RNA sequence: AGGACCGAACCGACUAAUGUCGAAAAAUUAGCGGAUGACUUGUGGCUGGGGGUGAAAGGCCAAUCAAACCGGGAGAUAGCU
RNA sequence: GCUCGCCGGAAGACCAAGGGUUCCUGUCCAACGUUAAUCGGGGCAGGGUGAGUCGACCCCUAAGGCGAGGCCGAAAGGCGUAGUCGAUGGGAAACAGGUUAAUAUUCCUGUACUUGGUGUUACUGCGAAGGGGGGACGGAGAAGGCUAUGUUGGCCGGGCGACGGUUGUCCCGGUUUAAGCGUGUAGGCUGGUUUUCCAGGCAAAUCCGGAAAAUCAAGGCUGAGGCGUGAUGACGAGGCACUACGGUGCUGAAGCAACAAAUGCCCUGCUUCCAGGAAAAGCCUCUAAGCAUCAGGUAACAUCAAAUCGUACCCCAAACCGACACAGGUGGUCAGGUAGAGAAUACCAAGGCGCUUGAGAGAACUCGGGUGAAGGAACUAGGCAAAAUGGUGCCGUAACUUCGGGAGAAGGCACGCUGAUAUGUAGGUGAGGUCCCUCGCGGAUGGAGCUGAAAUCAGUCGAAGAUACCAGCUGGCUGCAACUGUUUAUUAAAAACACAGCACUGUGCAAACACGAAAGUGGACGUAUACGGUGUGACGCCUGCCCGGUGCCGGGAGGUUAAU
């Protein structure tokens, strides 16, 4: 649910919540989590090599099973549990033989639903089986790219593909950002969209959210100096130049795709 | 006014000890630079 | 156990100073300068089998050299190890 | 509830005077701004010279910065004093 | 030594960091100290640092460092696995009193406590680089229960007054007591026990997790404080013997209550919020291979062991960082009185200092202040500086508005003290008594004592009652930036930067991109509701035409064109 806020103060008028009742306030199921440690877009050299990362609030690693080898066990879904990794809310499942486990939370599901995994699952929302055995024209997320290998294709707040065809041993997959992409057959796919599909409905209001959600500010290239950024300079606002990044690369409209090992999977790049 | 000197031995003995300076190869050079100028006191450890 | 070498070695000398004669008249504790690495243990060993005494136990500390000017030139006496080493009751000594 | 409000500690540095062979190689005094947060602070790590870092001033990187410091090429070169 | 003054959320009392003998006694003052110095953090000499329990080492891990092999690199070397280090974090145990010229949770007295090894007896299956639990955690807010501590009465001891009065509701001082052990309450969380099995916990499990059945309805975990004991002991106002006229020696009275009360403890709680809040061992528990009269585990008693290193002193400073005995800088902890909302501020207590040149005179001039006739910004670049305003309660409060604001708008009015309401009220607190009781650290009654606002009414004093200190100047029109914020350490705090938002664009995941000859890392243990880049900068109304030029994107007929 999207809730306003009242203008109690600047910096709170700009503000819209996303609330869940049904959610679970509590601690994460403690067996499923490790420590996360923030690297500040700093790698093993010491240097940063992704901008503007660093702050924010810590966080625990809820482990998540994605690959969803437990065939056949039917479970039932615990509970609908915030994560702070991720933008979609994480499902605290129960199996039949006592095993708990964490997955991504399908639309449908609230307290009390069943899973089943596996090519023997039926075809409802939450269920998982390879896209051999989806129906096709489905709508699934949590689509692996090799067979086992872990759910990589929409994985997001508010996403799903659409199986549009299968011909052999590859499916057409319309992935969410609109290309067709041909993946293996025997892929494993989760049936519907995934849950928190109002992430993209909240506003940050003040800087102090980016803050702590941990995004260091944006200094442009009109600001910096010659010696920092090749717009940088001119007294006062000039910028006689073609856009480009800081490293002296295009950055309106080159394309960068150069992935050649793949150019066969993408049937249709999108517009 | 915070003067630039802020001592602390554990600092000063991890980053200019002696063992640090005989951990990589140009410490060596340093100690040996040192040994054939003849100083008496070698490191910056006690 | 201990030899006796080593239990020879350990006792430097006794000490002379007003805390000491008040201790050894007070509480009954003589104080000794003891070489620099030798141990309760060894210490409480060796006053034994060299006095012929019953030590309770032995407090034994490290007194911290001084620096000391002759002329121009700064130098550093040494420190030592002072023990402070309590009798049994009733044991009197030469 | 709040990058809400008034205001001490803590953090800052707007104005004025004094000081400018100073008490101090930037401070004092009288006022001034923030003061539950994009806050402040202790300890210990990490990133390095055309390189780091930078809520961006060409600022900061040991009182040094449009390219640190030290040693060397090195007694560079000087149609100039 | 007596007065005086200053500090008192510090200029006091403990530490960490850092120095290193600066600490204490004796002697000396040539130099050092901004003066003399008989003094000193100066010179010389002697002394002083005592631990099973404090800290370190140690056990354990974070960030991170190193890293067998390994992968990679002209060489030097780079990264990294198993590992191994790394406290700023987790893990055993001690308090009171006395004593030194200088040390003390370290020595002395009194009373404790933990963890091993070893021994003797009683029962018992023990067993891990493995499984499980625990350790184990955020921000804000809210009270409740208490304590440290404080005020008054009581008790005990002393006093009865340099000048009018002071045996009385008068005056000064004290009224202290720990760890541990025992009981184990206010509060907080959780329904218990047994049976039967289950593809889960990379093997097993009697442990955890799962599913069904009975089943009594309560048990258990946890926990400040209080109360006993510790303690017919230590301490204790003072008296008196003693003086090296230092301070020593010897006895020693009362030692309770009521009320107020933390920013501390219960509380790693509880409520709530999103930004969703370390790891590992010690600990408990499970077994595997294995050993199975043994070994080992548990309980009991006795016993041995607790090594080593630090411990003086300074520590908002004359000792540390600043060339100085430098008006600067520096983390933690303790927190009395009256007034006050308060750690503000004024005055004070304990405690510590009067800042290492003085003595005169009382010109100009400079500095820091006090006051001022009449005028009141005429000063001036400019109300710069100064002056003024200033508190609580109530009354009232405009345009505009994003409907929160603007607003403490503006503007007033009341404020002291004494009596009465009311021999101190509403309130808070609560003994005794009585009653029921699953008898207790219980409950209902009950109101003594204590504490105690705020208001009304009457009087009264002053020129003035928020009397000091403390403590908004207000209003109108407009530029720019939405806003809190950040910035040129050391002449610029702004309209610059950032910003939430907006849009374009790249990126299909071995992602774009960045760092790196490379391996590898960051992005990201993310995956298009995602990330990178670039411009713009909340919000409202908006965002027009131009593809010639340049970039970008797409296209491939044709012309031109490299190596070969
Ligand atoms: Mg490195
Ligand atoms: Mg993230
Ligand atoms: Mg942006
Ligand atoms: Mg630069
Ligand atoms: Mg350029
Ligand atoms: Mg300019
Ligand atoms: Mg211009
Ligand atoms: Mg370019
Ligand atoms: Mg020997
Ligand atoms: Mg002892
Ligand atoms: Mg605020
Ligand atoms: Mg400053
Ligand atoms: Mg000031
Ligand atoms: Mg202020
Ligand atoms: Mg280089
Ligand atoms: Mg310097
Ligand atoms: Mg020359
Ligand atoms: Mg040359
Ligand atoms: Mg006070
Ligand atoms: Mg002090
Ligand atoms: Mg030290
Ligand atoms: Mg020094
Ligand atoms: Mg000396
Ligand atoms: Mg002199
Ligand atoms: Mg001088
Ligand atoms: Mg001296
Ligand atoms: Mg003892
Ligand atoms: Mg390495
Ligand atoms: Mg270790
Ligand atoms: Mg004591
Ligand atoms: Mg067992
Ligand atoms: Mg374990
Ligand atoms: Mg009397
Ligand atoms: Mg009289
Ligand atoms: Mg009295
Ligand atoms: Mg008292
Ligand atoms: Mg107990
Ligand atoms: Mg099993
Ligand atoms: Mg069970
Ligand atoms: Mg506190
Ligand atoms: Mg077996
Ligand atoms: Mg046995
Ligand atoms: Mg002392
Ligand atoms: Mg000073
Ligand atoms: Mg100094
Ligand atoms: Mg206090
Ligand atoms: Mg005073
Ligand atoms: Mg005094
Ligand atoms: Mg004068
Ligand atoms: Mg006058
Ligand atoms: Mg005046
Ligand atoms: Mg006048
Ligand atoms: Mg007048
Ligand atoms: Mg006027
Ligand atoms: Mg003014
Ligand atoms: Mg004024
Ligand atoms: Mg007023
Ligand atoms: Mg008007
Ligand atoms: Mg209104
Ligand atoms: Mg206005
Ligand atoms: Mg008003
Ligand atoms: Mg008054
Ligand atoms: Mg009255
Ligand atoms: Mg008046
Ligand atoms: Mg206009
Ligand atoms: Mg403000
Ligand atoms: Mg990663
Ligand atoms: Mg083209």
């Amino acid at each position: 649910a999207v809730v306003k806020c009242k203008p109690t103060s600047p910096g709170r008028r700009h503000v819209v919540k996303v609330v869940n009742p049904e959610l679970h306030k509590g601690k994460p199921f403690a067996p499923l989590l490790e420590k996360n440690s923030k690297s500040g877009g700093r790698n093993n050299n010491g240097r940063i090599t992704t901008r503007h990362i660093g702050g924010g609030h810590k966080q625990a690693y809820r482990i998540v099973d994605f690959k969803r080898n437990k065939d056949g066990i039917p479970a039932v879904v615990e509970r609908l549990e915030y994560d702070p990794n991720r933008s979609a809310n994480i499902a605290l499942v129960l199996y039949k033989d006592g095993e708990r486990r964490y997955i991504l939370a399908p639309k449908g599901l609230k307290a009390g639903d069943q899973i089943q995994s596996g090519v023997d699952a039926a075809i409802k929302p939450g269920n998982t089986l390879p896209m051999r055995n989806i129906p096709v024209g489905s709508t699934v997320h949590n689509v692996e790219m090799k067979p086992g290998k872990g759910g990589q294709l929409a994985r997001s707040a508010g996403t799903y593909v659409q199986i549009v065809a299968r011909d052999g041993a590859y499916v057409t997959l319309r992935l969410r950002s609109g290309e067709m992409r041909k993946v293996e057959a025997d892929c494993r796919a989760t049936l519907g969209e995934v849950g928190n599909a109002e992430h993209m409905l909240r506003v940050l209001g003040k800087a102090g959210a980016a803050r702590w959600r941990g995004v260091r500010p944006t200094v442009r290239g009109t600001a910096m100096n010659p010696v920092d950024h090749p717009h940088g300079g001119g007294e006062g606002r000039n910028f006689g130049k073609h856009p480009v990044t800081p490293w002296g690369v295009q950055t309106k409209g080159k394309k960068t795709r150069s992935n050649k090992r793949t150019d066969k999977f993408i049937v249709r790049r999108r517009s | 006014m915070k003067r630039t000197f802020q001592p602390s031995v554990l600092k000063r003995n991890r980053s200019h000890g002696f063992r640090a300076r005989m951990a990589t190869k140009n410490g060596r050079q340093v100690l040996a630079r040192r040994r054939a100028k003849g100083r008496a006191r070698l490191t910056v450890s006690k | 156990m201990i030899r006796e070498e080593r239990l020879l070695k350990v006792l430097r000398a006794p000490h002379v100073s007003e805390k000491a004669s008040t201790a050894m008249e007070k509480s009954n504790t003589i104080v000794l300068k003891v070489a620099k690495d030798a141990t309760k243990a060894e210490i409480k060993a060796a006053v034994q089998k060299l006095f012929e005494v019953e030590v309770e136990v032995v407090n034994t500390l490290v007194v911290k050299g001084k620096v000391k000017r002759h002329g121009q030139r700064i130098g550093r006496r040494s420190d030592w190890k002072k023990a402070y080493v309590t009798l049994k009751e009733g044991q009197n000594l030469d």
